């Protein structure tokens, strides 16, 4: 696959560590190239990594259930700079607790998110819709 | 301040209170004269620390599980249905992780969400917002001890509150709440912040008012050493002891080989007892929790019944004090109280079903014991010569050099060296040994092991080992085979 | 015919099979030529006796459920579910009452009810009525290999049938499904009965097929002390042996002290293997079966789950062969498909959370299986007196003097005067003697253990605790003790 | 009360003795002579025991689930038997499978039993209602 850059994230207060790790890995097994702002990162960071670095895509992980407050807005600050249509998306445990998973994933899409991924998703599938999302499969 | 083993003055102590207290609003509500005579007349059903005193002369393990929302009257109602329906033996408030992080302003948002939205948008109970006088309409609501549960690495306001709120533990320390839940805060920080929560439990003991302190031995919850979990605990407890604890809980993450648990859990008690002598604590009533499966869970519920019980088996064989309840919503989110209820009752059927039975010794659990004694001395050993006798100072020390080294730790004063790996029976081991002070042998041993998994599996130790073991439980078993 | 442990000759078993192909038009359907052509056709990956080998070689604890339904279509889907969704290692086929009592009027009649109904109104698989063409459609259906479980006195059709149905295992005993589930038949012609059961498979490896035998160990499931269920499955193995069996499972049901339970399962495999050897059988192929729990169940799923798992632990450190799996539904009935993969999930769950693990000896695990194999042999040393040298005699008298005798049995062959209790760790012990042979020192073993219990619960030991015992584990723990 | 009579058994071909004996014992110990005919009788063996001993009350286990099948019919050959009046209890198992209580209990109590109990009933449950029905209480 064609090289491409994605900024990856664990958002808010989250420390939650593990997967961002894996993430890593699996995505820059891929050929990816992975700019890792790690955990504990306001949206702030998550911007400023994709202009830095120009980004093709923002992959946010919240894994701590406080994401949905988190996660709102985003988009929102990547339209104001200036990452019109930039891929967001966003994967984990991302509300608090076991909650209907069609009513979650139109939550998140609402709220600009691209993509919206329920728990234990696989690396393999973001990177396949990744791929497709960019044209490069 | 600067940073030593040393137990702060009165007037160092109260300094640093009047500073502290201004940190939220609610720190108004705390007047230590008032709290002393207000904990006073909690009675003993209702002490953590007292309890657990009677659970170690009964030789029982009590059930504890993890809970909290953001409202007052939901959180309420949560630990009653557990209390009642459940049936546990002591009750968590786990605290959202804003407060975590000082956050006390998300935390208001995060309370109003959640008023409006008619569900919890936070994942804890906001301590510091529902102030002394929330704290304590939750421990007059219920007829069991009360201990705050959370990965805080500045809690000193935290603490203030929910001691004088009626809670007679709280858990954590400046390694155990800094290295798995931060990644800016440095350890001499945390050491210096934790030194005050457990100045403030010694204040409380000097007036004769009794609160349990429990380091939170599973860290990361990822494939940690037992020896390097061990060693941080003991170190916990010495530096709460300086500061005037009296009640302490050391604690242990099952890795699941229950030989490697069971010797893990007793070298655990054993060696914070000795420690603890060693260097004059004497009046110190040590207590064990073993913590149910810390990694990743299946996602169907029926298998994580199999961990959860499983688990708690080799709690109850190694004589824990307390165990702490998973539940089947493990691997999806927080868990409803239904969930929560499940998880406590399929424990405590467990606990009954095996009531005063004990793992009895054998060569294999004798060897163990050693190779986790030995290892946990080697590292404790490097911290006191890094400290020149100073154990904190130590501390600071090894984390610099990568002595102490926590597997997967997000904090950037974790050396992120050490790599763990499990071998042919499940037990964790040391695959990369970093910067870690052993001895040829000791590091020959864990080769050993290490060697007949690649042998039985047919391909060399790796990382790869180590991603497969991370998810292996959650694909349905305890070692990451190929397939 | 005249009992004697003597192997049947071909025309004695051809004479008796003509008569028992006539007790139901099924019987038809049996064709020994035709059927040793369709058994070794299966393959081995569904032939019972070549896998338990498997298992045995691989270390592993295999998973079975129990299973079945009246009308064929809905077995089998049954069966599926069981296999794809539970992840089960064996097959069972559970057969109804009224086949067990030979009843197949009772057993069509109900076919046709289940049929009107939409639901099963048998408690089980009426094999029999279905014939070899049914079994054969079963087997057909499904990829792992299938054992009749039942509990059946005269057992002969059945096993003709579901034999030459391709069912590569068959469950029971001349004790063991009699007196658990008979009432009127005498211990003589419930063994002439098994012998024939026994010489069919006898027949069958004798041309090249092999099939499985397994005693049911765990007899009324209701405080059955090792000891006494031990004695019954080494005689049964060996009253099978002498009839040519060559594949034998020898099987304990838990009684619940971890020691005590991996004491009796290790006792028992090495008993039985010394007893076929010392009596000349040298090609038998011994493996072992630990069912969890099979008193009465706690009706909260969640508590089920504490008792599936924690037996599951006991077997998977046993080293057994094979689990039998119980399910959440256990206190109530029959279990749904969905409850009884729930079972099976959470027990593969905890074989795999355990995988190589096992129970170390120590010297509690030696004393334990020293004081089993001596009561044992005191068992069996007095049954080959009787008999004077012949076992079937020899268990024949032993029942009508009370030298074997097993508690709760149904049957009126049955003394009844034995009486289990647990002692003060939970471990089942003797505490009326009845005429079971034992020296005062195994007596005086007993009473000491059970002293502790009076001791700490401050009441003498009585059948009152026996009572409490039966009831304790429906609510929810193990051993009953007082309020 | 007058030492009143009961004929305890369980019906089919069902072999389930454990609850059989508690039965007994607690029957017993509330005062009752109790006729105990023991496991897999058939419904002729309740009402024979039932004349022989001029019993109050016939007391119906069945544990093994058939029972749905094997009660049927118990309340006529009662009547046919000059049994009419007695009490006819059941409880046990009764059904094969969890079901819906108040189906099951109506199922039963269709067939002619005065009292029908669910799975788990305590011994003491039945004692009160039976010294209730008696007027004995
Ligand atoms: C280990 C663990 C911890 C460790 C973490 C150590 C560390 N620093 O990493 C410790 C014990 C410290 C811990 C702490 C807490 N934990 Co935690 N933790 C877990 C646990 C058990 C497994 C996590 C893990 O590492 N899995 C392994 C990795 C490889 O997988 P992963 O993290 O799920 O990530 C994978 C997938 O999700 C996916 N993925 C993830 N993000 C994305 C993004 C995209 C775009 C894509 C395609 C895919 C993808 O692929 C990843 C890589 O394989 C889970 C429960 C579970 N899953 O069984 C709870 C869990 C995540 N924890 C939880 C919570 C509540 C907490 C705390 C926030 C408690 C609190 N109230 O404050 C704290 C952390 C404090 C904070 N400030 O955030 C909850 C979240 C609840 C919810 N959402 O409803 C969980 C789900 C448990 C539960 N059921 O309650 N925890
Ligand atoms: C022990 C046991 C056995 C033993 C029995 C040994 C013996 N001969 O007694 C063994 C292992 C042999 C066994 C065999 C089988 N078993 Co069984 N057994 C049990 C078990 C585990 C506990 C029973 C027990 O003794 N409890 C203790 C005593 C004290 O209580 P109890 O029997 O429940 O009786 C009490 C109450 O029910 C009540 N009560 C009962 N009758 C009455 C009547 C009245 C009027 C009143 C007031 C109260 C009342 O008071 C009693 C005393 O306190 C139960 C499951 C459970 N409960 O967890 C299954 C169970 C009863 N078995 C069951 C079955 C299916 C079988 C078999 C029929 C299998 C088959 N397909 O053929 C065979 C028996 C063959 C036959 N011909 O009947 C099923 C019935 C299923 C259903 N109804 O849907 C159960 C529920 C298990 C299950 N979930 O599948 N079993
Ligand atoms: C660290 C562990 O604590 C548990 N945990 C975290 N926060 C909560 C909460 N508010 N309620 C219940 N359990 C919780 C999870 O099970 C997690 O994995
Ligand atoms: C003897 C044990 O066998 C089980 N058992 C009996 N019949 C069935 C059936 N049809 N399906 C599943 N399990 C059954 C029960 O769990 C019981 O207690
Ligand atoms: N130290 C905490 C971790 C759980 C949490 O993050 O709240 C406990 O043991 O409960
Ligand atoms: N012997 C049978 C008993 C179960 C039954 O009665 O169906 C078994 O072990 O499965």
């Amino acid at each position: 696959m064609e090289k491409k850059t994605i900024v990856l994230g664990v958002i808010g207060s989250d420390c939650h560590a593990v997967g961002n790790k894996i993430l890593d890995h699996a995505f820059t097994n891929a050929g990816f190239n992975v700019v890792n702002i790690g955990v504990l990162s306001p949206q702030e960071n998550f911007i400023k990594a994709a202009i830095e670095t120009k980004a093709d895509a923002i992959l946010v992980s919240s894994l701590y259930g406080q994401g949905e407050i988190d996660c709102k807005g985003l988009r929102q600050k990547c339209d104001e700079a200036g990452l019109e249509g930039i891929l967001l998306y966003v994967g984990g445990n991302i509300v608090v607790g076991k909650q209907h998973w069609p009513d979650v994933e139109k939550r998140f899409k609402d709220m600009g998110y691209d993509r919206v991924y329920a728990p234990g998703t696989p690396p393999e599938v973001g990177i396949a819709d990744l791929k497709k999302d960019l044209n490069i499969e | 301040m600067e940073l030593k083993n040393k137990k702060w003055t009165d007037e160092e102590f109260h300094k640093q209170r009047e500073e502290v207290l201004q940190q939220w609003p609610t720190g108004k509500e705390v007047d230590l004269q008032e709290a002393v005579d207000y904990l006073k007349k909690i009675p003993a059903e209702k002490n953590f620390a007292e309890k657990l005193v009677l659970a170690k002369k009964k030789g029982i393990t009590m059930a504890q599980p993890r809970a909290g929302v953001a409202l007052l009257d939901e959180h309420i109602e949560l630990l009653r249905y557990l209390q009642d329906e459940g049936g546990a033996d002591f009750l968590p408030s786990t605290i959202d992780a804003y407060t975590r992080q000082n956050r006390y302003d998300e935390c208001e948002n995060g309370i109003k969400e959640s008023e409006k939205a008619g569900r919890s948008l936070l994942n804890g109970f906001p301590g510091v917002n529902f102030g002394v006088k929330g704290c304590r309409k939750v421990l007059e609501a219920v007829n069991l001890p009360l201990q705050a549960r959370h990965g805080t690495p500045d809690s000193r306001l935290l603490a203030e509150i929910i001691h004088a709120g009626g809670w007679t533990s709280n858990e954590g320390g400046g390694i155990s709440y800094n290295v798995p839940y931060a990644k800016n805060v440095t350890i001499e920080k945390s050491l210096l912040d934790w030194q005050y929560c457990d100045r403030l439990v010694g204040f409380y003991e000097e007036q004769g008012v009794h609160i349990n302190r429990e380091p939170f031995g599973p860290l990361t919850g990822t494939l940690v050493p037992p020896s390097m979990s061990n060693a941080v605990g003991i170190t916990e407890a010495l530096l709460a002891a300086e500061q005037g604890v009296k009640n302490i809980t050391v604690g242990y993450g099952e890795c699941g080989n229950m030989i490697q648990d069971i010797a893990a859990l007793r070298c655990l008690e054993e060696q914070t007892n000795e420690y603890l002598k060693a260097y004059g604590y004497n009046d110190v009533f040590v207590t064990t929790v073993f913590h149910q499966w810390m990694g990743g869970f299946p996602q169907d519920e029926s298998k994580a019944f199999g961990v959860i019980v499983t688990a708690t088996t080799i709690a109850a064989l190694a004589g824990a004090t307390k165990v702490i309840v998973k539940t089947p919503h493990e691997a999806i989110g927080i868990p409803t109280k239904e969930a929560n209820a499940a998880g406590i009752k399929a424990t405590k059927m467990a606990l009954n079903m095996l009531e005063g039975q004990r793992m009895p010794m054998s060569k294999e659990l004798e060897t163990e014991m050693a190779v986790i004694k030995a290892e946990t001395k080697c590292i404790l050993d490097k911290m006191f010569e890094l400290g020149k006798g100073d154990l904190a100072i130590g501390t600071v020390k090894a984390f610099e050099t990568g002595v102490m080294d926590i597997p997967f730790g997000p904090s950037k004063y974790n050396a992120g060296k050490m790599m763990p790996v499990r071998d042919n029976l499940g037990c964790v081991r040391y695959l990369e040994f970093g910067n870690v002070p052993f001895t040829e042998e000791i590091k020959n041993y864990n080769r050993e092991r290490l060697q007949e998994r690649a042998k039985f599996e047919g391909r060399d130790v790796s990382f790869q080992m180590v991603i497969d073991d991370i998810f292996a439980v959650g694909k349905g078993r305890l070692i990451g085979r190929p397939e």
